[PDB]
């Protein structure tokens, strides 16, 4: 496990592109990121990606948002413009049939600008 | 059997006054091991259940709560317990955490090294602490006091911790410190709170609830971890995860502590019977500045 996390942390240092370098190597069949850091919540929440207070529904698991952050777990630069990353001190929902790999989901996927919601997982825009 | 359903135990007054030699600790079920729930981090359990032992105290929660959490790296890396921190407690408390080597964080400020090396330059109202040295395993004479860290921890009670804050310090059989029991003596309350996650294990979280910052209660410290070790030996606790089974009320009640800068001696009874209640905070309201020295 942490060997195996290691590994994959080792390599987006190694590339220009660590979110496509972590997505690649995931869709090619490498180990996805462990240790994650799953909540327990009351599923009862809006069930917006990211928030303050865990928001999971009955269809999705919540994260402590730094854990499933490739830039904060590889410890690399963020790319956001204003330097702040923006799951870390937040919560993080991810649907229950994407925990297999949370950070693969994140890398992937985009919270609507408009209702804060997944596109594809949640936004109904 | 409403036991399994409490987040913990914690040491009663009935052991608390007893006068007895400290003994070798024997758990019946030491080192058992309960699966977790949904297989979240053990740590997850365990913070869970101080978080809602302490929903019952009556802690101080201010807005821009400071918490400061010492040992706070875990499971090679991540931080399980500040994420827990981060889900309890009010949205704009500030979460400082600390530990020996690098790790991933949920907290505000997360700063690496030996505690000794955090600076804490105003007060804050809350000190988490899961510190554990692992030269603490290597057991040979007798189980003494110990120094290690809790030299700074018991002088951060006596300089960098709010009046009306409380503490949560984690020790064990052979982990603890006489001094920080007897500090213990300048809270409104006390005690030592065992998770049922972890029932198998002589760990237990000094809990100081209130700090007075005068002496309430005399205490002799090698006495008191003797009787801690006695109610362990006593009391059987099963290992456990109900409390969390239901998480409807987790949270820590937004309560709206006033902060308040008081001289010394314009504290008075009022004051006092304030700060024994979780109503009252007595420190500076600047901006808080916690760095590496
Ligand atoms: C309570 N107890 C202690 N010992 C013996 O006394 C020694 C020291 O006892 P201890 O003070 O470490 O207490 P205990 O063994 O209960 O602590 P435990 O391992 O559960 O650790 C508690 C917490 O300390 C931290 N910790 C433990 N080891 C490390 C570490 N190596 N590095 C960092 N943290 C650690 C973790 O947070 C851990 O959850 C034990 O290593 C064992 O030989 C016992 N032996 C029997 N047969 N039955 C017991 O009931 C018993
Ligand atoms: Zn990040
Ligand atoms: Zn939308």
């Amino acid at each position: 496990e942490f060997a195996s996390n290691s590994s994959v942390l080792s390599l987006v240092n190694f590339t220009v592109d660590p979110q496509k370098a972590y997505l690649d190597f995931v869709n090619a069949g490498g180990a996805p990121l462990t240790n994650c850091v799953k909540m327990l919540t009351p599923k009862t929440g809006t069930g917006i990606a990211i928030s303050v207070k865990p928001e999971s529904t009955a269809d999705q698991e919540t994260y402590g948002g730094a854990s499933v952050c490739l830039y904060c777990r590889a410890h690399i630069e963020h790319p956001d413009v204003s330097g702040v990353c923006k799951y870390k001190g937040k919560f993080v929902q991810i649907p229950a049939q994407c925990v297999r790999d949370p950070v693969g989901f994140c890398l992937s996927n985009t919270p609507c600008n408009v209702c804060q919601y997944w596109i594809g997982y949640g936004c109904n825009c | 059997a409403s036991a399994d359903w409490k987040p913990g135990h914690a040491m009663p007054s009935l052991f608390k006054v007893q006068n007895v030699n400290l003994e070798r600790c024997e758990l019946a079920n030491y080192k058992q091991s309960i699966p977790m729930p949904r297989g979240v981090h053990m740590n997850i359990a365990k913070y869970m259940q101080l978080c809602q032992y302490l929903n019952t105290c009556t802690l101080a929660v201010p807005a821009n709560m400071r918490v400061i959490h010492f040992g706070a790296g875990s499971d090679k890396g991540i931080a399980p317990g500040t994420s827990v921190l981060r889900q309890w407690l009010p949205t704009d408390a500030i979460i400082i955490d600390n530990d020996l080597n690098e790790f991933v964080s949920d907290a505000d400020i997360t700063l690496f090294g030996d505690c000794v090396t955090v600076r804490v330059g105003q007060q804050v109202d809350l000190v988490i602490s899961d510190m554990y040295d692992p030269t603490t395993k290597n057991v040979t004479g007798s189980n003494e006091s110990k120094a290690l860290f809790f030299t700074y921890l018991c002088n951060l009670i006596n300089n960098n911790l709010a009046l009306g804050g409380s503490v949560a310090i984690k020790i064990t059989e052979h982990s603890w410190s006489v001094e920080l029991y007897e500090l213990m003596g300048k809270f409104a309350w006390w005690t030592v709170f065992c998770t049922n996650a972890n029932a198998s294990s002589s760990e237990g979280f000094l809990l100081g609830i209130n700090y007075l910052g005068t002496i309430k209660e005399n205490i002799d410290g090698g006495a008191m971890h003797a009787n801690y070790i006695f109610w362990r030996n006593s009391t059987p606790m099963n290992l456990s995860t109900y409390s969390l089974f239901d998480l409807s009320k987790f949270q820590l009640k937004l309560k709206g502590t006033p902060v308040l800068q008081l001289k010394e001696s314009q504290i008075n009874e009022l004051v006092i019977s304030l700060l024994s209640q979780g109503k009252l905070l007595i420190r500076d309201n600047d901006t808080l500045s916690v760095s590496t020295d």
